DNA sequence: CACAGGATGTATATATCTGACACGTGCCTGGAGACTAGGGAGTAATCCCCTTGGCGGTTAAAACGCGGGGGACAGCGCGTACGTGCGTTTAAGCGGTGCTAGAGCTGTCTACGACCAATTGAGCGGCCTCGGCACCGGGATTCTCCAGGGCGGCCG
DNA sequence: GGCCGCCCTGGAGAATCCCGGTGCCGAGGCCGCTCAATTGGTCGTAGACAGCTCTAGCACCGCTTAAACGCACGTACGCGCTGTCCCCCGCGTTTTAACCGCCAAGGGGATTACTCCCTAGTCTCCAGGCACGTGTCAGATATATACATCCTGTGG
């Protein structure tokens, strides 16, 4: 079972991460990631780099354990890892303060949410796990992701419900026969998205090379790179850009940005002839976006769409 | 010598001849006629004897047989069987 | 003791069936305690009339096969073609009679 | 001398129920129509023989006669004529 | 070489057991078949050849009208051939099941 | 004042309080339930009158209306009626 | 006049349907020249032992139905559920008692 | 006195045919059942009452008991349980 | 936008419904107005008792039944789910009616 | 795809048995004559109950209309299954014999059931009376159905 | 720029179930009382039982051959799928006639006497039909065709 705060005080790992700077029940629970699940209060549990980590949140601090294979005191690499995947770097203090400074509608927003951070994740993982986070909910993209880990994943433990496994391979999922048997698990028109976005990969890119190098690339060529894959929108693209490529000028656009837009932003498509999803309506909110809150509106768009779900 | 056992043959017999004069009935045919024969005066009599039960009466007479054909013999049939009925017993009471 | 000559009742009443001997039937068939004089002469006239409609019919159809005796298979053919004789006859099946020629029309070549 | 009949059913061949069907009018003849129509003479015979060894249990014979047949067939209302009367 | 259609052979057949008035199942398995289904009933039983006789017609002439029945049956599904399941739904429509 | 009609009421009465003491009937009920009880009278009583004119005999006795019951009943319906007639005439005949 | 004390044929045999109703109904009903003394033991047995099931069984439909007496629906179903009991009364209309519940699997919606 | 009755077929309405065919199980009616089951339904009573109406004679009775209809029914073999 | 259930489910309903009551289902008048235009052509100027008309009607609901279940089976068993006269033709014909 | 010819049943003609039916005969048992008696049923008079007929208010149900969606019906393809024909094998059919279990009739007589006079109590009918059931009101639960969900590629 | 691919929750709305008070009328119990069930004999015959006869059923055998059985080949057909279109279901609105209660009249169903004639019951007598022989001719069998019918290639 999940580790809780009772369970093993020895195998815990304390990282500065204060609640004004973090919300973990905010971040994981909003989209930003399918592989994470709730079963005791304010604990997430997610296999990433083929090992389970659990975190909870503390008054002003962090706390991760791992599974793998009997070994505490995880190592500082670790560490490391877990503060690039969650830009322990990068201060939000001021980002919202200048937020409230040159809009008052964020601040009344950020009010009571405090906290709504983003993630790195790896590009591969990042990919095939919005994929098929097309038209669906949360918790049906989650336990897509979950059962196709199951099927392509290595496995690690039981961990008392179901079994937890590392993220499937890249030369697994650019086989043959894939599409048929993950549409048997229940993926829908998804499942061959995900074939195209992966042999395509190795047999038309260039192999994990040419992914790899867009993380240091510019933001245009690397979202084109994105959206030539199959099945790779704008939406999908920024999203990896954002989460899995370090581009903060990425703004996630969707019925829900839509939405909030249309209604407290009284926003408007001035250059478009039309208010359905369309690459240019797209373009014109993403420069919108950019324009009145800067370079780093992608971090501002998530804590308005975790607002938006719990509301 | 053994026990006699009664039918309808020559009572069959002459209903043909004088039907057709000319024509005869095989043992399986005049078999069938007599069980033909002894079917409807079974259900004739079964009819008859509800009737009589059902109206408080003891006795079978031409008018619980007359009623009994109507509700058995369908059609002309039952048309047909009330004529001639009728005719032999008045003819009967005649003479 | 020389009395008047004994007439049948059937020669009373012109009929062929024995009137006696359904008298007798009756009285032995516990249909009723008493079984009046006319009700013999009349279930002897309905069995005589309905034996004639039969053999009429059969002896019709014995002479449109060509032969000159009764055989089961006339019988049948009789009950059968005749509405109200097949419907007196609806759940009783003749011996070695055989069934009436009958194919559907679906059945046939086209 | 005491015997046993068993399996008696298969007497009732393929090319039997065949000329029955053709009696009846039956052009064409699925495979599975033997079995079902040895089931159904089955139950039928089963159902008039307990009548007739019934009526003859009654009257004390160890013979069936034949018009206890007519009287089984006759509760049934399935009346047979030309086995007596 | 003179192989008649699938079905012409079938109409003779119809035609020359219509016009007939034999037995159509062979006397003697049918009288094996009487007796095992009466030894159930009653052992050392004794039959006569008439009661075997009639045995035989009624079983026939309820057969061929089952058939009837089954024809029936089968034609109402836009078919020509006969399959169990028109037999359960004669029998069923009758009363028998 | 009129003539009085019999009906099979109270005897099942007794036997439905025999049977389930807290429960009742209605007069529906009770009609449908004479009418059968009237009906299987009937029947039992047609088959052994059937059964003593086939056997030449002219008594109605319990080996008939066991016989009649047999040829009736289906299954064990009629085992357990002639284990209860059984039971009736051995107890009337010793007492 | 003192004779013995009454006692009903009825309560001899332990049963309750009458035993002298029925021998009377048998002698009355043109059945049988004569009838002997056991037969109404018999049929009364039959009688009441049939009487008995149905009205079981409709005491159980009752029940199950949360009532407390007897209806003809409860008779239906009683018949309708048992075998034995169906084909004793396979050509009866029992009024005002329905028709059991039976919806065909082809038709429920897939 | 004198009332003679005509076209009284078309009582048993389409609506009652329909709940007729759903007590018995039925989920879609073609339009041409109704007039069908009209007949049918002329058919059955023109025997019944017919039989009815015989006993009626043979009593010397003008009117038509509920037994004379139990014994028409028990004459088709449809045996009726409620009336006597 | 109007609340309208898909076809078929009323009619399930409506089956439940009534095989769960035991009431008649043929109005009284009409059906009294056609056993009397029956009868007329049989005897004229005839009585009826209410318990013989009321006998009749169960009769023929009873009937009707029957045949409406023999009729859906052989509808179903043509691979339909509606019953046509050709239906209660060989129902009819089947059970020995014509 | 219409048609003439080849091949296969099929009905028609004719001789030739043969055994099943139609006719003649003896007799005996079941039907007819004649007479009596007693009860079942026909007939008249009466009570009164159940049916028929009329009427008006209420409103539940039937009739009409419209939209559409689901089912009926026709067409098409295909692949297994069943018809058809031939060679083998099986056991049904026929007649012949032999034995005997059991159906079938007969004679005794005994116990069982019909019938009758005398009682008497069980059961039918009439009358309370109260509790089970029909029903209404309101709320909760359940079942059905359609719109919208961090969308995307496409033919208009 | 709608639009459907695939389908999966979440409400909205309608139907149904559950709980409790109301009230009402019919099921159940009681009570007198009349007729049918029970007692106690008595007598007549129905059938149970023993015995004998002789019929038909069962068993076996040989041996002829019709029929069943197995097998191979081909094609008619059942079955699944798709598309179209039409008609039956669901729902709302308007009409109508069923239903309920009331009243009154009288038709005839049911009960009771009274009588009479019609059928069961006996005895006697005789002839109609049943069992038994027997002859002969209608039908079954076999052979020999003349024609109807089915199936297929060649020809256009």
């Amino acid at each position: 079972g999940h580790r809780t705060l009772a369970s093993t005080p020895a195998l815990w790992a304390s990282i500065p991460c204060p609640r004004s700077e973090l919300r973990l029940d905010l971040v994981l629970p909003s989209g930003q990631s399918f592989r994470w699940r709730e079963q005791s209060p304010a604990h997430w549990s997610g296999v990433l780099a083929d090992q389970v980590w659990t975190l909870t949140q503390t008054e002003e601090q962090l706390h991760c354990t791992v599974y793998r294979s009997q070994a505490s005191r995880p190592t500082p690499d670790e560490l490391e890892a877990v503060r690039k995947y969650f830009q322990l770097d990068v201060t939000l203090a001021q980002l919202y303060h200048h937020w409230g400074s040159v809009d008052s509608h964020f601040q009344e927003v950020a009010q009571k949410f405090q906290g709504v951070r983003l993630l790195r994740q790896d590009p591969i993982e990042c990919l095939f796990s919005f994929i098929c986070s097309s038209n669906n909910n949360i918790a049906r993209i989650t336990g897509m992701v979950e059962r196709l880990c199951q099927a392509f994943g290595p496995r690690l433990i039981q961990l008392d419900d179901v079994t937890y496994h590392g993220f499937p391979s890249l030369q697994a999922l650019a086989g043959p026969e894939v599409e048929a048997h993950l549409r048997k698990l229940g993926l829908g028109y998804r499942a061959r998205y995900v074939s195209a976005s992966a042999r395509a990969i190795l047999e038309e890119q260039g192999g994990l090379a040419w992914l790899q190098q867009l993380r240091e690339s510019s933001y245009e060529e690397a979202h084109k790179a994105l959206c030539i894959l199959p099945g790779v929108g704008t939406q999908v693209a920024d999203c990896i850009c954002l989460m899995a490529l370090d581009k903060p000028q990425a703004v996630p656009v969707d019925v829900h940005m839509w939405h909030i837009a249309q209604r407290d932003y009284s926003w408007h498509p001035t250059t478009s002839q039309a208010k359905g999803p369309s690459p240019q309506t797209n373009k014109e909110l993403g420069n919108f976006f950019r324009s009145l809150w800067g370079p780093y509106a992608g971090w501002a768009q998530a804590v308005l769409f975790s607002a938006d779900l719990r509301q | 010598r053994k026990t006699r056992k009664e039918s309808y043959a020559i009572y069959v017999y002459k209903v043909l001849k004088q039907v057709h004069p000319d024509t005869g009935i095989s043992s399986k045919a005049m078999s069938i006629m007599n069980s033909f024969v002894n079917d409807v005066f079974e259900r004739i009599a079964g009819e008859a004897s509800r009737l009589a039960h059902y109206n408080k009466r003891s006795t079978i007479t031409s008018r619980e047989i007359q009623t009994a054909v109507r509700l058995l013999l369908p059609g002309e049939l039952a048309k047909h069987a009330v004529s001639e009925g009728t005719k032999a017993v008045t003819k009967y009471t005649s003479a | 003791k020389t009395r008047a000559k004994a007439k049948t009742r059937s020669s009373r009443a012109g009929l062929q069936f024995p009137v006696g001997r359904v008298h007798r039937l009756l009285r032995k068939g516990n249909y009723a305690e008493r079984v009046g004089a006319g009700a013999p002469v009349y279930l002897a006239a309905v069995l005589e009339y309905l034996t004639a409609e039969i053999l009429e019919l059969a002896g019709n159809a014995a002479r449109d096969n060509k032969k000159t005796r009764i055989i089961p298979r006339h019988l049948q053919l009789a009950v059968r073609n005749d509405e109200e004789l097949n419907k007196l006859l609806g759940r009783v099946t003749i011996a070695q009679g055989g069934v009436l020629p009958n194919i559907q029309s679906v059945l046939l070549p086209k | 001398h005491r015997k046993v009949l068993r399996d008696n059913i298969q007497g009732i061949t393929k090319p039997a129920i065949r000329r029955l069907a053709r009696r009846g009018g039956v052009k064409r003849i699925s495979g599975l129509i033997y079995e079902e129509t040895r089931g159904v003479l089955k139950v039928f015979l089963e159902n008039v023989i307990r009548d007739a060894v019934t009526y003859t249990e009654h009257a004390k014979r160890k013979t069936v006669t034949a018009m206890d047949v007519v009287y089984a067939l006759k509760r049934q209302g399935r009346t047979l004529y030309g086995f007596g009367g | 070489p003179h192989r008649y259609r699938p079905g012409t052979v079938a109409l003779r057949e119809i035609r020359r057991y219509q016009k007939s008035t034999e037995l159509l199942i062979r006397k003697l398995p049918f009288q094996r078949l009487v007796r095992e289904i009466a030894q159930d009933f009653k052992t050392d039983l004794r039959f006569q050849s008439s009661a075997v006789m009639a045995l035989q017609e009624a079983s026939e002439a309820y057969l061929v009208a089952l058939f009837e029945d089954t024809n029936l049956c089968a034609i109402h599904a836009k078919r020509v051939t006969i399959m169990p399941k028109d037999i359960q739904l004669a029998r069923r429509i009758r009363g028998e099941r």
